[PDB]
């Protein structure tokens, strides 16, 4: 018997989100698009000294399966919340995401970490700034990543544990 | 007055490293096995299995388990009581 | 669980588009599958709640599907054709 | 009345067909992706002094849906066939797509080639190597770009053209 960590991954379509769960859990990035409906991934792992087991849902952007929402949100311990920084639409989809993760089991503090997804691109469309002070706001952490370059890939991951579990 | 027939099904799917548990799959009314075993094996990066190599087996409940027969309607074939499969090869 | 393909034509008061093919689950109900189609037109500024999701059945025969109905098992299933309108 | 025109947008899964069938009408790229399954879109406009009805189906990039390009192949009249400039696989997917076509029952159909992402700093396939397909193919080659509209109406106009051409 060891500690078990369900963490699920929100986010807008192509945020990046599937590519950053492969790179923790497969250590490589695929340029490839690939739409996801629903991935569930089960890894052991020592964390801070700690064995456990990580429970990680790849979820859809797409609305299509959003049906199912209402469940894996419920079910979920911890939420990392996605945008990417070349993509302004997504950025403002993260209040409805919020929204919908603080409506379900209404709690207004629950786990999360918010994620800025594609730094290596060099568009940048979105501010961290307002990115930073967003997450303040929320009061919840923010990092900036790239499942190419796998810079903050495991930061990300591994603070929204640590939120969970302070969050006993 | 009666039901009209589905277009898609999702299907769950499972050798190697299985750092993901499952993968939820889209099938159509029109799929044949290949179509779903390369669909899946590229979702998962193996681009170099051939596709006639590996073989889409059904998880029943009560342990029970079914392999769905290749080149076959996988919709149709399928028991319907499941949704539940998981790939493997033959060394 | 099982799905269907159907299409969807707006109110189309500018020229817009002909129509849109739109993924059902056996899991929508109608307003999902409204906003999903609002959202795929450039009317994101529309409030769900308003509009009206009409099935176009043969013979010039409608069919308006409920506010609250699970779609996937609502519709005709002689027909994979929709539109939808104000209801104002 | 007016002379209509059957376009179909074909392509690899995010190569961009959506974005510039939705960029030809109503002008504007939305950078929201949204997977399509099929699209159809009418517009009326002037090509080369010939007032025309444009008839765009934008298809789908995944094979899920693959299972209905018997169909509409059959219906289309000229066919986009896209790929991504960073996507070399898309470039490789093009081969299927138009044997797919071939299989209209000829091999002569009107279509044209069309690199989609002419904007992105990072091509992974040069224009070389993409005329020289569309020589062998004996088709146009147009690069485009859904983002800032450069050679959106060019291409579009070129399948026409293409079509005209073609009897
Ligand atoms: N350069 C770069 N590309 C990235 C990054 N993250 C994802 N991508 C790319 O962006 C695309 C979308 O990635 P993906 O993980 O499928 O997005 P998603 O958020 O899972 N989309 P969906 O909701 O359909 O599952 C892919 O081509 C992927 O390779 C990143 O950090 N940097
Ligand atoms: N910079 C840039 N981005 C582009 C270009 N064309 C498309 N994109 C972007 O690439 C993504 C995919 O766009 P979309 O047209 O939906 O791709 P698709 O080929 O229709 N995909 P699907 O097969 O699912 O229908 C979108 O975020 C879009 O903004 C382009 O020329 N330049
Ligand atoms: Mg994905
Ligand atoms: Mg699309």
């Amino acid at each position: 018997s060891m500690t078990e960590y369900k963490l699920v991954v929100v986010g807008a379509v192509g945020v990046g989100k599937s590519a950053l769960t492969i790179q923790l859990i497969q250590n490589h990035f695929v340029d490839e698009y690939d739409p996801t409906i629903e991935d569930s991934y089960r890894k052991q792992v020592v964390i801070d000294g700690e064995t456990c087991l990580l429970d990680i849902l790849d979820t859809a952007g797409q609305e299509e399966y959003s049906a199912m929402r209402d469940q894996y949100m419920r079910t979920g311990e911890g939420f990392l919340c996605v945008f990417a920084i070349n993509n302004t639409k997504s950025f403002e989809d993260i209040h409805h995401y919020r929204e919908q993760i603080k409506r379900v089991k209404d709690s207004e503090d629950v786990p999360m970490v918010l994620v800025g997804n594609k730094c290596d691109l060099p568009s940048r469309t979105v501010d961290t700034k307002q990115a930073q002070d967003l997450a303040r706001s929320y009061g919840i952490p923010f990092i900036e990543t790239s499942a190419k370059t796998r810079q903050g890939v495991d930061d990300a991951f591994y603070t929204l544990v640590r939120e969970i579990r302070k969050h006993k | 007055m009666g039901p009209g027939a589905s277009d898609c099904r999702i299907i769950r799917v499972q050798l190697g490293e299985d750092g993901s548990v499952y993968k939820s799959i889209l099938v159509t009314s029109q799929d044949k096995a290949p179509s779903v075993i390369s669909r899946v094996l590229k979702k998962n990066n193996r681009d170099s299995a051939v596709a006639s190599e590996y073989e889409l087996v059904q998880l029943l409940p009560g342990e029970r388990e079914l392999t769905i027969p290749a080149s076959a309607n996988v919709f149709y074939a399928m028991d319907g009581a499941s949704h539940d499969f998981l790939l493997r090869q033959r060394r």
